[PDB]
């Protein structure tokens, strides 16, 4: 029932203060503990402090003298502010609950994290292009088409199809970091070839770090 | 009589009140009693009677009642929700209406917040509809609050 | 529990005692204490001797109860002597003056 | 402000059982039994597994079991099902009033098939051409042993400029997928009558070929 | 919430009595005033009487001695009957509410009116024909097609596409009064040309004054 959800940007250069929030969905503030958990790319997890609700605290002395957690019980927020980041803190950031009362401990419902990069080279908007099928691109009764996204600094871009219409045969390939330093990826869908002349599709790229939101239709080739 | 936005307020006091000469006068177009049915008035005793007086349109006599809404009951004259008295009303076309228009009977048509019951407000500040401040001059979203 | 002295509060051991007062259907049992005072004499006073409530002048006696009798009564059944619980001496109870 | 201990990837065949270890000092795992385990699927959010060395919360299979000996806990899975290929972390309540996480352990279910590469090729898009650009796109998926190598080619020639490649990565069907990008000037795309993409995977070499219009 | 809706025919010759009703949708009879408002073509508005609900009335002395309003509170109707019309009363007719209680006044939710012509030349049914696209009628990825409606005396005919399926690129052109005295108009839709071979369309002419209701499919050319 209860779910979490992150917020906040990240792309700032090195040596500043970032912020994040974890607005609570199902509604359970004021009773538990709430903590923030880092994870670098490809490495293991970590941990940072928590904040009861009435009182408070902070923790993980290794990160002490840098981190401050705050809570707004009215609108149900955790602020977390780290200061003077160092581009070694380029990680995903989960905000899992905690658990007491019934001992349990460990943690609990998490929150999908937030890629937070730390470097120069401010955001860039992606360029979108379509990948039309063809007589060679069909496999008899089936055929595939796609969309190319190119040259963006966000890194954590997302892609849907027809406002999340289709979940069959949709595949999003991992992004490749080009020598330029910009990422570019592709999305593809394979579907029964017959519907090619009658039906329409739009791939919808959402780039949260910039504000880019581009939805482009795919069409058969001439 | 008295305006609708500054009603009068007479505090009837120790006396012998005969609500029968009122009740049966047949000259009243509206005689509603709320806390107490009319015929039993000449058989009870209270501490104070207040009498409020004013002049309104003909079809706004429906808003002088406990629990109503409208330009009159919202901010001109509000009756509490457990009213006790009676409301009396009669037509006065020949006395108050004059050829060419009698523009001496005003009412308030803009206020920040609805009145508390039996509260009274005779101020004349320029009302401010929009967010832009008014600085005491008229204009768009800066309206004089009284109409006639 | 592996308790250790460097544990944050809420992980340190707490000792708990739960008092549960029950009332079956006996004749009585434990109750709270009752403070007393000093016994005065030769003054019309309002007295209570472990239950005996009365009024009057208290005076040193010279009667001898049996060593299980608390108070003495007259013919026509009025309390006229008591024994002080603490010091165990007999005291007469005379009414204070009316007329 | 240090860390725990865990082995790297382990191996195992379906239907069997397997046990993964988690060893720490006798001041965190020895001196406590508040350990808990967490399962994380690739690119997902970790999932809560069992609190107190053992106690599957209502909602988890009963093929999992936790246990301890002394400053060393362990997690056992029974009847390895080929959807449990994930990472497994252990956590506890170190002293100093803080928590700690393991190092992760990639579970390998020892997959059976030798799926062959599904390959596809995509020529430049028109808007990209008019945008003074060209980028040939080679896509592969649904091959099990993730050891493919891709070779970019002019109409048949080995070409080594503008080639970018990702490393294979796991699908949801436990298979693998990869991509290769060939950046070219529009004069290069109008230049060759064809191009080809060669995928070598277990000796088998599959090739795609396209042509401008 | 509450809406109005007219009714009633109009095409009768000159010098008779017409009728109209304004059945109430959301349900608010018995509390307000309800009035009828004329409007000639291209000119300003006008006004006619109203009817409280319990009592009643009539008004606009210029139109007095001709008009009668009645109310059926059960099924929530206003009848309006003008008598001995003169073909100068060829107008649209709205039935707006009114407002009291909270002063306001003026009027309020209206009712889309009803073209009411007054003359000879009894109704005629329209003749429908299709307008197929072609290789010249496409604009690369886009193409247009349409429907012709011809020779009708109703005047206020209406047109939909595939039971109101499409709202993109649909345009209905104003009617032309031919020397014959009959009107004829056209409807058109432009759409991505690719869907031409796979998809189907039907234009649906509704003629309320007659009872003509014709739905015709459009097809590509041979
Ligand atoms: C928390 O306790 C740990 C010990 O369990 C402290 O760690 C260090 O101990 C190791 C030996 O086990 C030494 O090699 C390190 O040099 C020690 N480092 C420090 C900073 O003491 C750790 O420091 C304690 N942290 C807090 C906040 O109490």
């Amino acid at each position: 029932q209860v779910q979490l959800q992150e917020s906040g940007p990240g792309l700032v250069k090195p040596s500043e203060t970032l912020s994040l929030t974890c607005t609570v969905s199902g509604g359970s503030i004021s009773s538990y503990y709430w903590s923030w958990i880092r994870q670098p790319p490809g490495k293991g997890l970590e941990w940072i402090g928590y904040i009861y609700y009435s009182g408070s605290t902070n923790y993980n002395p290794s990160l002490k003298s840098r981190v401050t957690i705050s809570v707004d019980t009215s609108k149900k927020q955790f602020s977390l502010k780290l200061s003077s980041v160092t581009a070694a803190d380029t990680a995903v950031y989960y905000c899992a609950r905690l658990e007491r009362d019934w001992p349990l401990d460990a943690f609990d419902i998490w929150g999908q994290g937030t890629m937070v990069t730390v470097s120069s080279a401010s955001t860039k908007g992606p360029s979108v292009f379509p990948l039309a099928p063809s007589s060679k691109s069909t496999s008899g009764g089936t055929a595939a088409l796609g969309c190319l996204v190119k040259d963006y600094f966000p890194e954590p871009v997302t892609v849907s199809w027809n406002s999340g219409a289709l979940t069959s045969g949709v595949h999003t390939f991992p992004a490749v970091l080009q020598s330029s330093g910009l990422y570019s990826l592709s999305s593809v869908v394979t579907v029964p070839s017959s519907s090619l002349g009658t039906q329409t599709y739009i791939c919808n790229v959402n780039h949260k770090p910039s504000n880019t939101k581009v939805d482009k239709k795919v069409e058969p080739k001439s | 009589f008295a305006s609708v936005y500054a009603w009068n307020r007479k505090r009837i006091s120790n006396c012998v009140a005969d609500y029968s000469v009122l009740y049966n006068s047949a000259s009243f177009s509206t005689f509603k009693c709320y806390g107490v049915s009319p015929t039993k008035l000449n058989d009870l005793c209270f501490t104070n009677v207040y009498a409020d007086s004013f002049v309104i349109r003909g079809d706004e006599v429906r808003q002088i009642a406990p629990g109503q809404t409208g330009k009159i009951a919202d901010y001109n004259y509000k009756l509490p929700d457990d009213f006790t008295g009676c409301v009396i009303a009669w037509n006065s076309n020949n006395l108050d209406s004059k050829v060419g228009g009698n523009y001496n009977y005003l009412y308030r048509l803009f206020r920040k917040s609805n009145l508390k019951p039996f509260e009274r407000d005779i101020s004349t500040e320029i009302y401010q509809a929009g967010s832009t401040p008014c600085n005491g001059v008229e204009g768009f979203n800066c309206y004089f609050p009284l109409q006639s | 529990y592996g308790f250790q002295p460097t544990n944050g509060v809420g992980y340190q051991p707490y000792r708990v005692v739960v008092l549960s007062f029950e009332l079956l259907h006996a004749p009585a049992t434990v109750c709270g204490p009752k403070k007393s005072t000093n016994l005065v004499k030769n003054k019309c006073v309002n007295f209570n001797f472990n239950g005996l409530t009365g009024t009057g002048v208290l005076t040193e006696s010279n009667k001898k109860f049996l060593p299980f009798q608390q108070f003495g009564r007259d013919i026509a059944d009025t309390t006229d002597a008591v024994r002080d619980p603490q010091t165990l001496e007999i005291l007469d109870i005379t009414p204070c003056s009316f007329g | 402000q240090s860390a725990l201990t865990q082995p790297a990837s382990v191996s195992g065949s379906p239907g069997q059982s397997i046990t993964i270890s988690c060893t720490g000092t006798s001041s965190d795992v020895g001196g406590y039994n508040y350990v808990s385990w967490y399962q994380q699927h690739p690119g997902k959010a970790p999932k809560f597994m069992i609190y107190d060395v053992s106690k599957r919360p209502s909602g988890v299979s009963n093929r999992f079991s936790g246990s301890k000996s002394g400053n060393t806990a362990s997690l056992t899975i029974s009847g390895l099902q080929a959807e449990d290929e994930a990472d497994y972390y252990c956590s506890s309540y170190t002293s100093n009033n803080t928590f700690a996480f393991g190092g992760g352990t990639k579970l390998t279910v020892l997959g059976q098939p030798k799926a062959a590469p599904s390959v596809t090729l995509f020529p430049p898009s028109s808007e990209e051409l008019q945008a003074n650009k060209a980028t040939l796109v080679c896509l592969i998926s649904d091959f099990y042993p993730g050891a493919v190598t891709v070779a970019w080619k002019a109409d048949s020639s080995p070409v080594k400029a503008g080639v970018e490649t990702t490393t294979p990565s796991k699908q949801s069907n436990n298979k693998y997928a990869a991509s290769s990008y060939l950046s070219l000037t529009p004069e290069q795309w109008k230049s060759h009558r064809s191009y080809s993409c060669q995928v070598t995977h277990e000796g088998s070499t599959v090739e795609k070929t396209v042509a401008p219009t």
